[PDB]
RNA sequence: GAACUCGCUGUGAUGCAGUGUACCCGCGGCAAGA
RNA sequence: GUAACGGGGCUAAACCAUGCACCGAAGCUGCGGCAGCGACGCGCGUUGUUGGGUAGGGGAGCGUUCUGUAAGCCUGCGAAGGUGUGCUGUGAGGCAUGCUGGAGGUAUCAGAAGUGCGAAUGCUGACAUAAGUAACGAUAAAGCGGGUGAAAAGCCCGCUCGCCGGAAGACCAAGGGUUCCUGUCCAACGUUAAUCGGGGCAGGGUGAGUCGACCCCUAAGGCGAGGCCGAAAGGCGU
RNA sequence: GUGAAGAGGGAAACAACCCAGACCGCCAGCUAAGGUCCCAAAGUCAUGGUUAAGUGGGA
RNA sequence: AGGACCGAACCGACUAAUGUUGAAAAAUUAGCGGAUGACUUGUGGCUGGGGGUGAAAGGCCAAUCAAACCGGGAGAUAGU
RNA sequence: CCCGGCGAGGGGAGUGAAAAAGAACCUGAAACCGUGUACGUACAAGCAGUGGGAGCACGCAGGCGUGUGACUGCGUACC
RNA sequence: GGUUAAGCGACUAAGCGUACACGGUGGAUGCCCUGGCAGUCAGAGGCGAUGAAGGACGUGCUAAUCUGCGAUAAGCGUCGG
C-alpha cells in the first residue's frame, strides 16, 4: 500500500511555524529559518534558567550594598557580621526589606554590627 | 449601509493601481471624483468607473444619498497572471507577467 | 549648461525643427487657432508673430521675404491681405495661448494657440 | 551587479515610501460657468475666465 | 541562508573583544570592498 | 586611527609579603521531580548509587497507508480535510472543542508496508527578490484641420514636410498555405493606446486548346526481368 | 592532559592554557580557578616595604 | 591576349570600433581583398560513421565532431 | 433593473439547502500580496534571540492573561 | 494669582516591525472514479489476392471534430428478439 508522506511532514512543520511566532521577518514565516531559530531558542531559554538565578543574585548583592553603605558598612562586612549573628536570611529577603522596609533593615545591620563588636 | 463595487481582472499590475487607491482612501465621495479626474495616470481611469459605480449602486440598490458617503474602504488585490514567453538573445526565452489586479472601493454614508 | 540661451530642441535636428514650425505656423495662419503641445505653443510664438509684422508693411520684398520663410503663396497672401491690416494698430502679442488639458496618447499637456482678433 | 542578499520586503517597503504621487489640492470654480476647472487651464466645456474661448 | 548590513584597533572580521562615530528615508553619480 | 593596561583613569586603582572578609561555575549543599541499576519488605513501598556525549551496539515506544476484527462502531443533531483554542504525555504524540467543510471515518487487538527528510542527485508546479529598475529592435520625420469613436501622437480623409527610386518600386520561382477582399469585434496577440491589423468571427474570392504542370524525350543517377557474385542478407548490372 | 565526542567559570576577544565534568525545576546556601576604584558582582580592607619611570602596561 | 589592371553588382571576412543577459546562439558600421576565373550561383544526383570528404584546419559531415544522431545490450560500471 | 463603451467587470433581484456552489465553478493549505486594528519605531550600531522588564491597548477583587517590547545581562547563522 | 529663569517633559510615522482579523493569489490536502497496474481462470490462436494490418477522402437538416458507415456512405434486405 502506498504511504502519502505529506501529512506527517506538514503537522510537524506547523508546530515549528507555531513556536516562532513575534520572530523577524523570514524567522517567523519560513520553515528552513524558523526551525533553527526555534532550536536556538530553546538553547538559550536553557541557557538563561541557570543566568537567572546569577543576574538576580547580583541585583540581590548590588541592593543590599546600598543599603549597607547606607548605614556606614560595606557589604562584604555586613555579610560577615550577619554570619556571626547566626542569622540566615538570604540575599533574596534581604533586598526585599532593604526596599521595602529600610527601618527593619537597620535593625539587622545594628545586628550585624554587634556579631562584630 | 456601505456599498461594494469590484473591477476584477482589471489589465494594470496592483503596484500601479495602488498609487492612485491611496490618494482617495477616507476622502468625501465629492472630493475623490476632482482627485481622480485630474490624475493623469491609467489607473486613474480604471479606479474612476469603480469608484462611480459604487456611488450608482449605493443610490439605486441602497438609497444612498450621493452627499454623504466617502470612500471607506478602497485596496487593490494581486489577480491571476496570464504568463507570456518572449525571446531573447542568443536564444533564451524569459516569462514576462501580464498581471492583472482586482480593484475595490467601498463607499458609505458613514 | 545654457545660461542665457534660447530655443527648444524638441528632440529635433535644426532642419526637423525649421520644417515642423514652417508647417505649423502655416496651419495658425490657415486656421487662426490650432492645438498642440503647450512647449511647441510656446515657441511657435517666436515663428508666427514675426511674420505678421512683415504683413504690416506690404511690398514686393516683403512678400518674398515671408515667402521664403513659410514657402506657401496662400499663406502669403492672407497675411498681407487680412492679418495685416487686421493687426496694423496692435503692437506686439498678436497671439493667445490657453491650456487645455493632457493628450491621452503620451499624458502631454496641450494647449490651443490662437490670433487674437478671429473676427469676433 | 549581482545581489550578495536579496532585499528584505521591509526594506522594499522603505523605498516605495516615496513612490506615492500627490493628490490634487484644489481646484478653481470658473466665474461664468461655476465648472470645476484645473487653475490657469480652459474648462472642458471651452471656458476660461469668463469667455467662451474655444468652440464646444 | 536570514538581516535591525558603520569605522578603527586587537584577536586566527558589517557580525568576536575594546573603542570611536552615526537622526529616519529616497534620488542622481563614482567604482574602494562584498 | 589613540591601538604595546580591555577602557576610563590610577602615585595606587602599581609591585612584594602576611591576615581576615567578600565575590565567583551547570562544582558542592538545600527542596521538588524523573529515570537506570542493585538491595530489600510486599507490579507496589521505601533505600544505596548512577544519569556530558558523536560513530556504534542494546532495550522500550509513537505515527502514517493498507488487511482482518467490521453487515461492528462513529457520522447530515455534521465524516475526512482545513484553521484556531484548550487539556494531556519525558517525548515522537493523543484527546476535547470553536469556525470552515458537506460525506465519509475508523476504536480495540493482530498482520502487511511505496512507512517518518530544511540542505544526496535532484524533479514538478506556484510565488518572491532585484524592480515597476533595465528595456521598448536601426537617428528616413513629422505638423496641423476634419471624420469616426467611450476614448485619437499612431486609424480614415485632406493639405504641407521628409525618406527610398539598380529600391525601401514592379513581376515571378522556391517555400508558405487563405496571410487575399468585404463586413463586424478589441478579451488575448501587436514591445505603448488603438476605433486600426498579416489578430478574433462570418461571408466572399483563384474561370485557360495557347500560361505552368501533366504529357512525349532524354542527362547525372535510381530501380532492374533473365544474368554474374554471395552460405544467406544482399551487392553489381544488360 | 585537553579536544575529537564536554557545555559551564577564568585569561578583554581565545581551539588545544587554568578551575571543573551539565538528569530536570527553584527569584535558596557555601566554594574552585580568577577577583573586589568605575565600565562590572565583591575591600578605594588591614600591616610592613618598594617604585616616580605612568615602570607597572611588549622589548 | 590575360588565374592582367582600377572598380560596382557579387563573393570573401584582413582591420578597427560597437555589440557581448546582443537587433543577431558570430551580426552591424567604417575601411579592406578578389571581382573572365583554380570564379560564383540555382536545381537534381552520388560518396555514411574509425566511414565519407578534405588546395590538409586533429577542418567539415543538419547551431551536436580529435570519431555524427537515434534506439538497444542497460536500471552497464564508477565516487568524499 | 442599475453603473459601464449596445464593453470587461460589478451591485441588486431571482434560482437553489448552499452562489463565500456562478461556470476563472467540491474542499481551498503554504509561500507570496494587501486593507484594517493594537503596540513599537526618526541619537541609535552587528545571527535579531534569550533572561529581566516599564509603558500602552484589550480581556478578566488586584493583580493575572493575550498582543506589543522602551531599556538592560548574555549571545561568532546553519550544513 | 501673573511674569521671568532653571529643570524635566508626553502627543509625530513618511515608512517599517510584530500580532490578530478579513481578503486576493495559488492549487496542496481530503473525498471521488466510465482510467490504469499485477494476477487467476477460460476463450480464440490468426487476418490477407473474395484485397489484410494501417490509412486518405468522403458520408447528416451539419460549420468543425469524434464515433459509425462507404457514392446503397450515423446506413439497405431478411430472419429472430
Amino acid at each position: 500500500a502506498r504511504v502519502k508522506r505529506g501529512v506527517i511532514a506538514r503537522a510537524r512543520h506547523k508546530k515549528i511555524l507555531k513556536q516562532a511566532k513575534g520572530y523577524y521577518g523570514a524567522r517567523s514565516r519560513v520553515y528552513r529559518v524558523a526551525f533553527q531559530a526555534v532550536i536556538k531558542a530553546g538553547q538559550y531559554a536553557y541557557r538563561d534558567r541557570r543566568q537567572r538565578k546569577r543576574q538576580f543574585r547580583q541585583l540581590w548583592i548590588a541592593r543590599i550594598n546600598a543599603a549597607a553603605r547606607q548605614n556606614g558598612i560595606s557589604y562584604s562586612k555586613f555579610i560577615n557580621g550577619l554570619k556571626k549573628a547566626s542569622v540566615e536570611i538570604d540575599r533574596k529577603i534581604l533586598a526585599d526589606i532593604a526596599v521595602f522596609d529600610k527601618v527593619a533593615f537597620t535593625a539587622l545591620v545594628e545586628k550585624a554590627k554587634a556579631a562584630l563588636a | 449601509m456601505e456599498t461594494i463595487a469590484k473591477h476584477r481582472h482589471a489589465r494594470s499590475s496592483a503596484q500601479k493601481v495602488r498609487l492612485v487607491a491611496d490618494l482617495i482612501r477616507g476622502k468625501k465621495v465629492s472630493q475623490a471624483l476632482d482627485i481622480l479626474t485630474y490624475t493623469n495616470k491609467k489607473a486613474a481611469v480604471l479606479v474612476k468607473k469603480v469608484l462611480e459605480s459604487a456611488i450608482a449602486n449605493a443610490e439605486h440598490n441602497d438609497g444612498a444619498d450621493i452627499d454623504d458617503l466617502k470612500v471607506t474602504k478602497i485596496f487593490v488585490d494581486e489577480g491571476p497572471s496570464m504568463k507570456r514567453i518572449m525571446p531573447r538573445a542568443k536564444g533564451r526565452a524569459d516569462r514576462i507577467l501580464k498581471r492583472t489586479s482586482h480593484i475595490t472601493v467601498v463607499v458609505s454614508d458613514r | 549648461m545654457r545660461h542665457r540661451k534660447s530655443g527648444r530642441q524638441l528632440n529635433r535636428n535644426s532642419s526637423h525643427r525649421q520644417a515642423m514650425f514652417r508647417n505649423m505656423a502655416g496651419s495658425l495662419v490657415r486656421h487662426e487657432i490650432i492645438k498642440t503641445t503647450l512647449p511647441k505653443a510656446k515657441e511657435l510664438r517666436r515663428v508666427v508673430e514675426p511674420l505678421i509684422t512683415l504683413a504690416k508693411t506690404d511690398s514686393v520684398a516683403n512678400r518674398r521675404l515671408a515667402f521664403a520663410r513659410t514657402r506657401d503663396n496662400e499663406i502669403v497672401a492672407k497675411l498681407f491681405n487680412e492679418l495685416g491690416p487686421r493687426f496694423a494698430s496692435r503692437a506686439g502679442g498678436y497671439t493667445r495661448i490657453l491650456k487645455c488639458g493632457f493628450r491621452a496618447g503620451d499624458n502631454a499637456p496641450m494647449a490651443y494657440i490662437e490670433l487674437v482678433d478671429r473676427s469676433e | 551587479a549581482v545581489q550578495q542578499n536579496k532585499p528584505t520586503r521591509s526594506k522594499r517597503g522603505m523605498r516605495r515610501s516615496h513612490d506615492a504621487l500627490t493628490a490634487v489640492t484644489s481646484l478653481s470654480v470658473d466665474k461664468t460657468s461655476g465648472e470645476k476647472h484645473l487653475r490657469h487651464h480652459i474648462t472642458a466645456d471651452g471656458y476660461y475666465r469668463g469667455r467662451k474661448v474655444i468652440a464646444k
